[PDB]
RNA sequence: GUUAUCCGGAAUGAUUGGGCGUAAAGCGUCUGUAGGUGGCUUUUUAAGUCCGCCGUCAAAUCCCAGGGCUCAACCCUGGACAG
């Protein structure tokens, strides 16, 4: 249920895809047969915009499915609404505060029980947060260990203002919903909408 | 003239999209009124009474052509909705709005006639009579 | 600014009429005005109103730089446009009129290039040192291209006013200016549609003499325009 | 006056040749254009089978200045290009929202080809089928429902479309025509 | 993944939403019984129609708002538009 393949292949393929890898691409060397599909239909874009998405959280299709009919039950932009639920899923919120190198990083963390949402060990990814909620490190060696190593060391500070973060016990805290502007990546929300019409 | 006011309405119709400002059509309570109230909303320019052998006619001034007459961008259209094989009644809810109200409904109620906006008001369903864009 | 009209005039010059009965286009019945002997007489409160607007911004057109064109292909009204238009000092069409004029400008324009190659070599004088078959031909282009490239033959660029005498007959005018988003200043007499121009005047067909009355009113607004644009450029 | 040949050379200057100056000048005029279809049609003739392409392209700043041209040649490229002019003069403007969106509800006809757009919530993305789809996607209208009624054809779909979004009335100008204040109608 | 069943797309049985000169389609033409619709003006009545209030249309389901199983599915409380 999880995708275990090639990272690189569709980063080139889709774009640039930070939940997935911080390693920049090769020249793509396929200059030499310059094979091409010609230009893409405008069903294969769209196609492309949701795997866009799908890929950079980590989720399951049939997951995707279900996120977007509570999209559409929503009162409000569907497109907006659905980045909203995408961007609160706990890995994400995990890695977005750095506390991970990535979503597979931040996905395993999550699962071997090293999180804790309101004193409370939460080990499922897909968990939704909700606004004034404390994510913390268990009170063990290694899970302190990792969380400290993967903070540290990473120099990114982008914190986009609806995430604190305090330094000694690294007390993660979600502030409040997110806004469309602070999403997680370069997406026509639209194009994913338009994709789902037919479900 | 088994319906009079799909006839007035389509006398209406017709002259407009001839392109002549002019119209006779008889008059009645209803004809009488759905007019007035026509001129209260601005899609028709003036309007008189004659008489001749006990025949009344409103002569209806209409709203002058469109920056000539070959390149017209916008027409003027009416539509009968309760007809007499089947009649259209709505409650204050269902009450019609037509292109986000552009254009008005004509409803005949316990009050009389009216606009949809008046209904609003007033909280009363009824008749609907006509549509007009 | 004031304008040169009085009923009297227009009384004198024979404006008023227009065909017979059996002739006419009920398109035009709104600003007609009666009916006599099977002769129509046209409203001349409408046509002084629509010659004072025609004149206005004739005026305007003319002062601000703008070109003219003026088109009528009659046999007494080509003899009277190409004096209006050396009075005003305008660009004219009175001999036969070419389809494609205005809206195929690209295939005009190198007819106007071949043709000014023509009017360098006649006055060159090396039309002597050909044979005759060479010659006659070379004054085939020449009789042609002097019909119809005539009084426009100054002109480069697309004209953005045009003039136009009589538009039953003068159709393709009205289509290529209506393509082209240019105005119409027309005369119409009782046969016309008031559909083809963007300012219309009530007018006469058959008559030369109402033809040089609102032709000479329109060039003498177009000669103080001209003052006008000779002081503001 | 100046001599004719020094004046005519000089209007034959800045006439330039067809032969001696190459062209792209397109994308100064800061517009895009999609190709929607392209076919084979045949002339025949006492040889055989004449072929041309027919291309039905459609042109747009995606800014709200839309337009459909159609255009016909021996090979793909010159026909879209031909297309490309013929959609450019005769371009018109879609009556837009704050929101991008459809001032109202509304039908259209042209031909066999029957058109229904109605007016969007922000967030739904277009949803329509093809010429209607791409016309729309074209003009740059973002929220926009759309279904052709009667015939499938992309021409003619096409045209309906700009019919329909031709005859669109905005608010202010059903105010200023009724002659009655804007917060009137609101309501 | 394949096959089966049903609705969709299908405006392809069309109230919303189609047609009948030549594409499927106007009885060969009238007279007329039931049946359906039916000019204008004033009054009456209140059957339809409209508005308010009451009773009920079981709980479960669907819709909205919270709560509980680590989340979700599932369960629980409270409430309601329709009609
Ligand atoms: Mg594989
Ligand atoms: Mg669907
Ligand atoms: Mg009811
Ligand atoms: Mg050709
Ligand atoms: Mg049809
Ligand atoms: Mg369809
Ligand atoms: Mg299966
Ligand atoms: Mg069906
Ligand atoms: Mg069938
Ligand atoms: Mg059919
Ligand atoms: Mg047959
Ligand atoms: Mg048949
Ligand atoms: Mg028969
Ligand atoms: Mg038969
Ligand atoms: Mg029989
Ligand atoms: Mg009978
Ligand atoms: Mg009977
Ligand atoms: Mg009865
Ligand atoms: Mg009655
Ligand atoms: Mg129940
Ligand atoms: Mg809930
Ligand atoms: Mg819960
Ligand atoms: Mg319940
Ligand atoms: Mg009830």
């Amino acid at each position: 249920s999880r995708y275990r393949g090639p990272r690189f292949k569709k980063i080139r393929r889709l774009g640039a895809l930070p939940g997935l890898t911080n390693k920049r691409p090769r020249a793509g060397s396929d200059l030499r047969n310059q094979s091409r599909s010609g230009k893409r239909s405008q069903y294969r874009i769209r196609l492309e915009e949701k795997q866009k998405l799908r890929f950079h959280y980590g989720i399951t299709e049939r997951q995707l499915l279900k996120y977007v009919r509570i999209a559409r039950k929503a009162k409000g932009s569907t497109g907006q609404v659905l980045l909203q639920l995408l961007e609160m899923r706990l890995d994400n919120i995990l890695f977005r505060l750095g506390m991970a190198p990535t979503i597979p990083g931040a996905r395993q963390l999550v699962n071997h029980r090293h999180i804790l949402v309101n004193g409370r060990i939460v080990d499922i990814p897909s968990y939704r947060c909700k606004p004034q909620d404390t994510i913390m490190a268990r009170d063990e060696q290694k899970s302190i260990a990792l969380i400290q190593n993967s903070l540290d060391l990473s120099p990114r500070e982008e914190l986009p203002k609806h995430l604190t973060l305090n330094p000694f016990p690294y007390k993660g805290l979600v502030n409040q919903i997110i806004d469309s502007k602070w999403v997680g990546l370069k997406i026509n929300e639209l194009l994913v909408v338009e994709y789902y019409s037919r479900q | 003239g088994k319906d009079t006011i799909a006839d007035i309405i389509t006398c209406i119709r017709n002259a407009d999209m001839n392109r002549k400002g002019t119209v006779r059509i008889v008059s009645t309570n209803i004809t009488e009124n759905i007019v007035k109230i026509l001129l209260r909303e601005g899609f028709i320019e003036n309007a008189r009474k004659h008489q001749e052998r006990n025949k009344y006619f409103l002569v209806l001034t209409l709203r002058h052509r469109r920056n000539k007459k070959g390149p017209y961008l916008n027409t003027f259209h009416l539509k009968r909705v309760s007809r007499p094989g089947l009649r259209i009644y709505s409650n204050y809810q269902r009450i019609p709005r037509i292109l986000g109200g552009m254009g008005i409904a004509i409803l005949s109620t316990s009050r009389g006639i009216m606009t949809d906006r008046e209904a609003r008001l007033e909280g009363i369903g009824g008749e609907i009579l006509c549509y007009i864009w | 600014r004031y304008w040169n009209i009085n009923l009297e005039e227009m009384m004198e010059a024979g404006v008023h009429f227009g065909h017979g009965t059996r002739k006419w286009n009920p398109r035009m019945s709104p600003y007609i005005s009666a009916k006599c002997k099977g002769i129509h007489i046209i409203n001349l409160t409408r046509t002084a109103r629509f010659l004072s607007e025609a004149c206005d911004l004739v005026f305007d057109a003319s002062s601000r730089g703008k070109q003219f064109l003026i088109v009528g292909t009659k046999n007494k009204a080509a003899d009277s446009v190409a004096r209006a238009a050396i009075r005003a000092r305008c660009h004219y069409v009175n001999k036969k009129w070419l389809g494609g004029m205005l809206t195929n400008w690209s295939t005009t324009e190198t007819r106007l290039h071949k043709f000014r190659d023509l009017r360098m070599e006649q006055t060159a004088g090396r039309l002597a040192r050909l044979p005759k078959r060479d010659a006659a031909v070379v004054k085939r282009q020449l009789s042609h291209l002097q019909t119809y490239l005539g009084g426009i033959k100054y002109m480069t660029g697309l004209p953005d006013i045009v003039i136009i005498v009589d538009q039953q007959e003068e159709y393709t005018a009205l289509r290529e200016c209506i393509t082209l988003g240019i105005p119409t200043i027309c005369l119409i007499d009782t046969n016309c549609n008031p559909d083809l121009a963007d300012i219309s005047i009530p007018a006469n067909d058959d008559a030369i003499a109402s033809i040089r009355l609102i032709l000479t009113k329109l060039v003498f607004a177009i000669c103080e325009g001209r003052s006008s644009y000779i002081r503001n450029p | 006056l100046g001599n004719d040949v020094y004046a005519m050379d000089s209007k034959i200057k800045k006439a330039t040749g067809f032969g001696s100056k190459s062209k792209k000048e397109k994308i100064r005029d800061g517009f895009e254009e999609n190709v929607v279809q392209v076919r084979r049609v045949t002339k025949v003739v006492k040889g055989g089978k004449h072929m041309r392409f027919r291309a039905i392209v459609v042109v747009g700043d995606k800014k709200g200045q839309v337009g459909v041209g159609v255009g016909k040649a021996k090979e793909v490229v010159s026909a879209v290009q031909k297309a490309a002019v013929d959609a450019r003069r005769n371009i018109i403007t879609v009556p837009m929202t704050k929101y991008l969106t459809f001032p109202h509800r509304n039908e259209a006809d042209y031909g066999a080809a029957r058109v229904m757009l109605r007016p969007a919530a922000p967030g739904t993305g277009v949803i329509a089928g093809g010429a209607v789809r791409t016309v729309l996607e074209m003009a740059g209208v973002e929220n926009a429902l759309g279904k052709q009624l009667g015939s499938n054809n992309a021409l003619n779909n096409a045209r309906a479309t700009i019919v329909a979004v031709q005859t669109m009335r905005q608010f202010s100008d059903v105010a200023r025509d009724r002659g009655i204040p804007m917060e009137e109608l609101w309501k």
